[PDB]
């Protein structure tokens, strides 16, 4: 019992709860015993019809069997390099994004400063840009003086004059 | 020879209880990758496989201690500790090497800033820079001496940024994002500007 | 030590456990690196969001807070501060020998 | 000639073969048919040693076999191997990627001592792969060649050495044998003697003899003539039979207290039991024929004894005395000397079969350990064999080694060629091998054993020079592992047609003479001094009438490879060896023109490589078409060979395969009946015959370049057609499922336009880099949608899109057609990996063209890229007016010793225009030994030259004095070979003549395209902050600290730290100079490595205490 459970929770890199380890290794027994009986590759819908569950499970728990690999082990068949020389790092800033946000901000800045400066700032504080929330219309008015019903009316103007053909071309083009 | 580190350890300021270790260190996660590759495999460092087993050693002799046992077990599970530390800190060092799958040596901290693939001659003195590229060689007799020949794809990709802005000026292209579209899509517009 | 490349000398010297738990942003005392399910970390595991702060940025491990506004607030459940993602490439951590 | 089908190609060859060349796949084909024992093999042994016919999984499974239990009332045994019918035939195999193979069936008996019951089950064994007809496995879809190995045959070795201090002479010996327990017996530096049993130094032979049930007498009477073993016994310093086991003991098992009885059965089941020491049936044959033990008996017990141990000391001990010769008490007489380790009598070869047999033999052991564990914790009568078996760990092992094994690797196959010589190759790196870290200087050397076995030309030029090379023309394999090469047996100077077969070691104690030597035709050649190769490789005059071998032929220390290099016999060890490598890296061209100058191997080498199809069975074709063919047989029924076409090789060339009959015509069984990719007319071809002047011309052929006319871009002479092959997978993922379809999102529609709404693309569409493919789309989960983002689709109406567009797009730098789509998936009923549920495989195709830096070069060494291809004007013409076609430097051939080639040039001139010898008044004085058909020549006729029986100097002079011209009055070429040519630039001639001719030239798999590579900003590495390198990856090139130095010596400061900081670590960097320089602004100043703050926190977390200061 101590042998079995040390191995079930403690032998892997990604641990797995021995309730479904217990599922995993009946699988494998099942599988490569009956394999030997029929002579082929037991089919994954064969297998549950002897789990009495759902195929999908099946695959379901054959991937997450699967264990990690290292990143250290040489690739090739002569030994120059590891694997890890060829993992690109997703995290990493893309350096050509980056630039293309900022001028889209400054684009956004523009178009936003040749509006009007009440309707600017009602959006800008509607989608958060200069802070990091964005507002509800209440707050809208007691900031400004106003009900919430002229901001949404201030809004509809905003989304109006913001389909002008002339803003529309010069932003659509930054996608 | 006794003296040469007695003496060291005597005029400097440092105590030698750091000789021996009861407060071991752990790297940061991102020094230790654990990354999913495309297919759903996962990827480790083999320093995940070392630390575990530092922990799993180090939480057994705790139940040992707190439990009671005899002093046998107890003595061998501080053998274990002590080799799991040594494993950690230098593989192979000292009996056989601690082994993962596939019958290969694990990589340990002392292995990763050790000779040509070690971090100090391999990614510290010599690096894999950008703005670069490589090509077969032609000889060039109507050259002069100070002029070499360049490949037209390889001047363009070499020159991105370059010619991007170069033709985003000359309103070619509207932002630059249009301008990166052509340059990949390689208009005939860019190659004047490029020249 | 704020690198910004004006430095007159480097140091190295024996390193007492002192030193090493004065490094360390926690203490990882479990063998757990990730959920098999969740495909996220564990508390105090070897990938432990709260030692060695958050995997993604700006949120905590139940995403209490998803903003840019909530900056060095260590939140009051998991203890994630919530900050960039890449204090996982600085922070450290530690294991108290038995 | 002696084929069918074979073009009329005339021959310089002087002397005749008595043999023809075996199939040189016979290597790879008969090892696998003793692995199997099929009956071909079966009735091979019949007459090659029916002593015990016994294929190896016969010899594996009665090796087993019979297994029991601790009790022994209870056992199981293995017998009668049977094989089945594969599963499918190879190309479907080749098609959904399954592995070429078929069930095996072994019978198991289950006997039970006790109180005996019988049960034999026929067990399902496995799934065995199998071997095709062309010698090549195929594992997953790929096709895979596993290599020969060349180890040191487990036996008896011994050796010498000085110790250099006072000059005496020691002599050490190392009895290695295969799994077990080394010994090392030699003679110390003091008088005494070292018995070092499993690296141990102490203990001389005092305690090992007496521990073997002697005492003192016997030690006394085998050895009073051998004063050093005397002395040794005199300072035995222990007596008693016990006292020497304990002291073993000591020595052998410390950490345990001994007893009286645990020593005695230490040393048997050490050394005395075949289970922890058993030198394979290779080692005992070995061991019996350096010591005489056994000259007449079968071969078994294949563990170790006590009379070879004995027999051992007594060889040693004589040959620290410096004996001759020693006779065994009971067994012949054997002279004394060392054994050369390199020597290829002790070098055996493992070929499939050895390795195969190894890997079954290691999954036999784990089954025999699983099945003792199983047969005792089951009750008696209960228990049944296919219980007791559990066949996963034998197909774990084949599995094991066919894959991410370094012995068994990916077919080179560009042309017929490198697949026939990547079999029948000799390797030495691997499992039992040495590595080239662990090779000395010595081993890469050329022994004089390697004669007619292994060619001595044939090697790689990179660092595994000497490692690896290939099997000759004429070597054998013997049934027992060593090498073997067939030798005419001469008698009293009369030489026989009788073709013996001899190892390495048995021509040490004969003399073989000269290969080409002045044969009477009454085998006794007419000077008595002739060249041949004595018992230590030395050559010498000799006598004839001494003389008792002979080569079979020239060009038997050759392999095939070099063998089809005119003129080899001119060039230089190292060119010859370039001109070999290279050959086996030419690409398949689409016309494949055969060569005018070659060799008669051409032919044969194309013929059994097994891409061409021949006809199995003789009759007249019933029709030809270009998919297939359909010959009637002349016993009624029919054959349909259905056709190859454009089939991607594993290194992405073409081939296509091309009849060359016509409907109404007969074949016999053996002729070609359609060419490869690149064979014509059923023979080699990889290249095609080019015009050649050999003047350096206004420097663009300078330093080893080539300059080439435009008539070849023109006209298709050099063109090859690439095919790439993009694998895409749609799997499932927890955020549902990723489709392959058209809605693609933020996608134009001219881009749109040659995609089905399938999702991909239609067939016959051109592509080009950056182009999508297929349209896969995932489902992108969740993210930070921008606010900015928000107001972007407030502006147009667009959707939120909410999955990620991460389709299949044509990698950078590549082009052309699609040629075919092959797609995968669950609902199809197919075999997918589990998790994948679409799988789309596209092949594209380019007719790539030759442009400048694509690599060409001739048979003979001479290498070098395209400096220019100027047009048909700017180019010699002779005058008639033809233009030469490429032009290459006069300043290498004389230089580098390749003159070979010119006579090549000279020959190939003399082929192509046509010649005739004026045989009015008799025949000249240089054609008397030059053989009838060869004094006319047509033009353009073929012809051929044996590489070290060729056309010699004074007839190729006489051929180039009479060369009748084509169409016109034109002696265009002099009797010396050079020519006028008129040049095309200014139009004057040239003030001397050069020479020219036609010459076969080879395009190389180096071409330009898939060799240029440039960034500006790709991705980046996870660890350490740095951009990955290789074409499939965006790449970098690496800036190491080579050039550190030369930046450093330059005094560059500036420079270093960009190429250091922002230009590939500094992230912040990176980010900011990007920015700056596009828009215009300064580039910022460098920040600090991020590779630096690794490796802090790396010697931080060593327990070192590392603090940068600022004051
Ligand atoms: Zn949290």
């Amino acid at each position: 019992q101590a042998i079995t459970r040390a191995m079930a929770d403690q032998a892997r890199t990604i641990r797995i709860p021995v309730h479904m380890v217990e599922v995993i290794n009946k699988l494998g027994r099942i599988q490569r015993e009956l394999l030997q009986d029929l002579g082929r590759e037991p089919t994954p819908e064969e297998l549950a019809k002897e789990m009495d569950i759902t195929p999908e499970k099946v695959l379901e728990i054959q991937q997450y069997a699967r264990e990690p690999i290292s990143l250290d082990q040489t690739i090739g068949d002569e030994g120059d390099s590891q694997l890890g020389d060829f993992i690109e790092d997703s995290e990493a800033v893309v350096a050509v994004d980056a630039v293309s946000f900022t001028l889209l901000q400054d684009q956004l800045q523009s178009v936003l400063d040749t509006l009007s400066e009440r309707e600017a700032g009602v959006v800008r504080l509607r989608f958060g840009l200069t802070d990091g929330q964005p507002r509800t219309l209440d707050e809208i008015g007691q900031v400004y003086g106003v009900t919430r019903e002229r901001i949404r009316q201030i809004e509809s103007k905003t989304m109006s004059k913001l389909r002008h053909p002339s803003r529309s071309q010069v932003l659509r083009d930054y996608l | 020879k006794r003296l040469k580190v007695v003496a060291a350890f005597q005029q400097s300021g440092n105590s030698p209880m750091g000789m021996v270790l009861d407060a071991v260190p752990v790297i940061p996660p991102e020094l230790r990758p654990m990354v999913q590759l495309d297919g759903g495999r996962f990827a480790t460092s083999d320093l995940n496989d070392l630390y575990r087993r530092v922990i799993n050693r180090n939480n057994r002799l705790k139940r040992l201690i707190d439990l009671g046992a005899p002093e046998i077990i107890v003595n061998n599970e501080k053998r274990m500790l002590q080799e799991s530390v040594d494993a950690l800190f230098d593989n192979g060092r000292r009996g056989r090497p601690v082994t993962g799958p596939g019958n290969r040596p694990l990589k340990s901290l002392s292995d990763l800033l050790k000779g040509k693939q070690g971090r100090f001659r391999q990614n510290l003195l010599g690096k894999r820079v950008d703005y670069s590229g490589r090509s077969v060689i032609v000889v060039g007799p109507q050259l002069k001496l100070h002029q070499c020949g360049l490949p037209k794809l390889m001047a363009l990709e070499l020159f991105k940024p370059f010619v991007m802005k170069r033709l985003v000026d000359l309103n070619h292209a509207q932002n630059i994002k249009s301008a990166k579209r052509m340059v990949e899509r390689q208009r005939p517009q860019v190659w004047d500007v490029l020249e | 030590m704020l690198d910004v490349n004006f430095f007159d000398e480097l140091r190295i010297g024996l390193a007492t456990a002192e030193d090493i738990r004065q490094w360390s942003y926690g203490e990882v005392k479990k063998p757990e690196t990730i959920n098999y399910r969740t495909l996220k970390p564990e508390k105090d595991g070897l990938f432990c969001e709260k030692i060695f702060g958050p995997t993604r940025d700006w949120e905590c491990y139940c995403g209490k807070y998803k903003r840019v506004r909530f900056k060095g607030i260590i939140c009051e459940r998991c203890g994630v501060e919530v900050t960039r993602a890449k204090v996982r490439r600085e922070r450290m951590g530690h294991i108290e020998l038995a | 000639n002696s084929v069918p089908g074979a073009p009329n190609r005339v021959s310089f060859a002087k002397l005749r073969e008595p043999l023809e060349v075996p199939g040189l796949l016979d290597v790879q084909t008969d090892s696998f048919e003793w692995l199997i024992g099929s009956p071909r093999w079966r009735e091979s042994a019949a007459e090659r040693g029916d002593v015990n016919p016994v294929g190896g999984l016969e010899e594996v499974l009665y090796e087993l076999s019979p297994i029991e239990d601790f009790s022994g009332s209870m056992s199981l045994s293995f017998s009668d191997p049977r094989f089945d019918d594969v599963k499918a035939p190879v190309d479907e195999c080749k098609d959904k990627d399954m592995t070429y193979a078929a069930p095996l069936f072994v019978t198991a008996e289950f006997i039970n001592n006790n109180t005996g019951e019988i049960k034999s089950q026929t067990v399902f064994m496995g799934d065995f792969p199998m071997m095709t007809e062309k010698g090549t496995f195929i594992i997953n879809g790929t096709e895979r060649v596993v290599v020969s190995q060349l180890v040191r045959s487990p036996g008896v070795y011994f050796d010498e050495t000085i110790d250099k201090s006072t000059d005496k002479t020691l002599h050490s010996v190392k009895v290695i044998p295969s799994r077990g327990a080394w010994l090392e017996f030699d003679v110390d530096k003091r008088d005494t003697v070292g018995v070092r049993i499993d690296r141990k130094r102490r203990q001389p032979v005092t305690v090992l003899l007496k521990a073997l049930g002697w005492t003192s007498e016997q030690i006394v009477e085998r050895f009073g003539f051998s004063e050093i073993m005397r002395s040794t016994l005199e300072k035995d310093n222990t007596v008693g039979t016990d006292e020497a086991l304990l002291d073993i003991y000591r020595k052998l098992r410390p950490g345990e207290p001994p007893t009286k009885e645990s020593a005695q059965t230490l040393l048997e089941n050490l050394f005395f039991k075949e289970k922890r020491y058993d030198l394979a049936r290779v080692g005992r044959y070995k061991v019996n024929k350096k010591l005489g033990l056994h000259v007449g008996e079968p071969i078994t017990s294949s563990t170790l004894t006590e009379e070879d141990v004995v027999a051992t000391i007594e060889y040693l001990v004589r040959l620290h005395e410096g004996q001759t010769t020693m006779t065994v008490p009971g067994g012949v007489e054997v002279p004394v000397e060392t054994d050369d380790i390199d020597h290829f009598g002790n070098r055996r070869l493992r070929t499939v079969g050895e390795l195969i047999q190894n890997q079954i033999r290691v999954g036999m052991s784990r089954m025999e350990r699983v099945v003792r564990e199983r047969m005792t914790t089951q009750d008696v009568e209960a228990i049944t064999p296919q219980t007791l078996i559990n066949i996963r760990p034998v197909v774990a092992a084949i599995k094991e080694f066919f894959g991410t094994s370094q012995l068994s690797q990916f077919m080179d196959q560009n042309n017929p060629l490198s697949g026939l010589t990547h079999k029948r190759r000799l390797s030495a790196l691997g499992p039992g091998g040495l590595s080239r870290e662990r090779a000395g200087l010595e081993v890469r050397d050329v022994h004089p054993s390697h004669y007619g076995r292994m060619c001595p030309i044939e090697t790689p030029e990179g660092p595994n020079i000497g490692l690896i090379g290939s099997l000759s023309v004429y070597a054998r394999v013997n049934p027992f592992g060593f090498i073997e090469t067939p030798y005419r047996k001469v008698v009293d100077g009369v030489v026989s047609d009788e073709i013996v077969y001899l190892t390495a070691d048995e021509e040490d104690r004969h003399v073989v003479a000269q290969a080409n030597s002045p044969i009477d035709a009454d085998g006794r050649f007419v000077e008595p001094r002739v060249l041949v190769r004595r018992k230590a490789g030395e050559v010498e005059y000799v006598p004839s009438s001494e003389v008792d071998y002979m080569d079979v032929s020239p060009r038997q220390m050759v392999s095939v490879a070099t063998a089809m290099i005119p003129f080899l016999e001119h060039d230089d060890a190292n060119r010859a060896l370039m001109g070999a490598n290279m050959q086996r890296q030419a690409v398949p061209l689409v016309r494949s023109e055969a060569p005018l100058v070659g060799t008669g191997m051409e032919l044969r080498a194309a013929i059994d490589a097994g891409d061409v199809v021949v006809a199995e069975e003789s009759g007249v074709i019933e029709e030809v078409s270009a998919d297939y063919i359909t010959v009637m047989h002349d016993n009624g029924t029919r054959r349909t060979y259905r056709m190859r076409k454009f089939a991607r090789s594993n290194h992405g060339t073409c081939a296509n395969q091309c009849p060359i009959v016509d409907a109404g015509d007969r074949v016999e069984a053996g002729q070609v009946i359609a060419d490869g990719p690149c064979t014509d007319d059923g023979e080699m071809a990889l290249g095609k015959n080019l015009l050649v002047a050999i003047m350096p011309w206004e420097g663009h052929n300078y330093e080893d370049a080539i300059i080439l006319s435009n008539r070849l871009v023109e006209e298709d002479v050099l063109t090859s057609i690439h095919i790439e092959e993009h694998e895409i997978d749609a799997r499932d993922t927890k955020l549902g499922a990723e489709e392959i379809t058209r809605d693609i999102p933020n996608i134009s529609d001219e881009v749109l336009a040659d995609l089905d709404e399938r999702g991909i693309v239609r067939i016959g569409a051109e592509v080009r880099d950056g182009d999508i493919l297929v349209g896969k789309v995932t489902p992108k989960g969740e993210t930070e949608l921008t606010p900015e983002e928000r107001l972007l689709r407030a502006i147009f109406g667009e959707k939120a899109r909410e999955v990620r567009d991460t389709s299949l797009k044509v990698p950078h730098g590549e082009s052309g057609k699609v040629i075919g789509i092959r797609v995968f998936s669950r609902e199809d009923e197919d075999e997918l990996p589990a998790g994948v549920n679409e799988l789309v495989r596209v092949y594209v195709a380019q007719k790539r063209k030759i442009s400048d830096g694509d690599k060409l070069a001739g048979r003979h060494g001479n290498k070098g890229v395209i400096g220019k291809i100027l047009p048909v004007e700017d180019m010699p013409f002779l005058a008639d007016g033809t233009p030469v076609d490429i032009i290459l430097n006069t300043h290498g051939v004389p230089r580098r010793m390749n003159i070979g080639q010119i006579l090549e040039t000279h020959l190939g001139w003399c082929a192509h225009s046509g010649w005739k010898v004026d045989a009015a008044k008799g025949v000249p004085d240089w054609a008397a030994r030059l053989p009838d058909e060869l004094l006319e020549a047509q033009p353009n006729a073929i012809v051929s030259t044996p590489v070290f029986d060729g056309a010699q100097e004074a007839e190729l002079q006489g051929l180039l004095s009479c060369t009748l011209p084509n169409r016109d009055g034109d002696v265009l070429v002099d009797a010396d070979g050079k020519a006028m040519l008129f040049d095309g630039r200014s139009g004057e001639p040239f003030p001397y003549p050069v020479t020219v001719g036609y010459m076969y030239i080879m395009k190389l798999h180096h071409l330009v395209d898939d060799k240029i590579h440039a960034r500006s900003t790709g991705p980046y590495s996870m660890i350490t902050q740095q951009p990955l390198g290789g074409k499939a990856q965006f790449g970098g090139q690496r800036f190491g600290e080579m050039e550190c130095w030369a930046m450093q010596a330059y005094g560059a400061a500036y420079t270093l730290q960009e190429l250091l900081t922002i230009k590939s670590d500094d992230t912040v960097g990176r980010v900011k100079v990007y920015e700056a320089i596009v828009k215009g602004e300064n580039i910022p100043e460098p920040g600090i490595p991020e590779s630096f703050k690794v490796l802090l926190k790396e010697l931080q977390s060593l327990c070192l205490n590392v603090e940068v200061l600022s004051s």
